[PDB]
């Protein structure tokens, strides 16, 4: 869910 | 080279003009004009009657925004949101994963209340269902005294993914100016090494926003997103090194056939394009 954070 | 005997002297300038000119006329909107994105639901779309936004290159139906590509650089142009749009101007920078978001604005503009300019990326909020955070980082000097602050905005909404933007906000540069080549030229430089160490940490990470030209363009906007927008655009084009033999024509006019007529709207500003042309033996005409 926050896979580009 | 053309044919001028002079590429940068005085005549090639006047017929330069010339040929925008007659462009800008030709794109002049109409009222109802089919070419240009119109207001639909009642609300309002445009931020200046006179400024409209490109049909066949607006990114949502929204929103006064162009996918604009100047020969191999591809980024988008829009105009501050208005604070009925900030919504929805929130889930394209995500969307778009978007690797640099450049403001050409003034501090002093965003502070009149009047101008209706929402300061959605120096503070944290709530906007609909998007909730968006602010963060302060660097603070870069350009010379002439301008100064660009820093920002990481995160836009987070529930059942979406969350995207981190850097922010790159000149605050000093006036409306209707034009900063001198050599800021001009450092600020183009700074947005493409943010973009550039952004864009790979999506690719490290294995986003298919790697495999979409429409997608991790960097996003620049000023107020009305054709004057100072324009500038800079005009600088970053010529940044690549993939943009080899592309005119002055040729930048200008794909920006004003990709978004609207008015694109580098003062003299003051194509000639900070003419000046940066001028030394690097880029081409001012065509044929």
């Amino acid at each position: 869910a926050d896979e580009y954070l | 080279a053309p044919s001028t005997v002079s590429p940068y002297g005085p005549e090639a300038r006047a017929e330069l003009s010339s040929r925008l000119t007659t462009l800008r006329n030709t794109l002049a909107p109409a009222t109802n004009d089919p070419r240009y994105l119109q207001a639909c639901g009642g609300e309002k779309l445009n931020r200046f009657r006179d400024i409209q936004c490109r049909r066949q290159t607006a990114v949502r139906a929204d929103l006064n925004a162009n996918y604009i590509q100047v020969g191999n650089t591809r980024t988008i142009a829009c105009q501050y949101p208005l604070q009925s749009q900030l919504e929805s101007h929130f889930r394209m920078l995500a969307e778009n994963r978007t690797p640099v978001l450049a403001v050409l604005a003034s501090s002093s503009e965003i502070a009149n209340q009047r101008f209706g300019m929402p300061d959605y990326f120096r503070q944290s909020g709530t906007y609909g269902s998007i909730t968006v955070e602010s963060k302060m980082t660097q603070q870069v000097g350009l010379g002439d005294g301008i100064m660009a602050d820093m920002y990481t905005l995160t836009i987070r909404e529930a059942g979406q993914k969350t995207i981190s933007v850097p922010v790159v906000h000149v605050g000093n540069w006036p409306d209707q100016t034009a900063v001198s080549s050599e800021v001009t030229k450092a600020l183009a430089s700074l947005v493409d090494q943010t973009a550039e160490t952004k864009r790979n940490m999506y690719e490290s990470k294995g986003s298919s926003a790697v495999a979409d030209d429409s997608k991790l363009r960097p996003v620049i906007h000023s107020r009305a997103g054709v004057g100072r927008t324009a500038q800079l655009i005009g600088a970053m084009c010529m940044n690549d090194s993939r943009n080899s033999q592309l005119s002055v024509e040729d930048m200008v006019s794909q920006m004003r056939v990709q978004r609207n007529g008015i694109m580098v709207q003062k003299d003051e500003q194509l000639d900070v394009l003419i000046k940066l042309a001028e030394g690097q033996g880029r081409p001012l005409l065509n044929s």
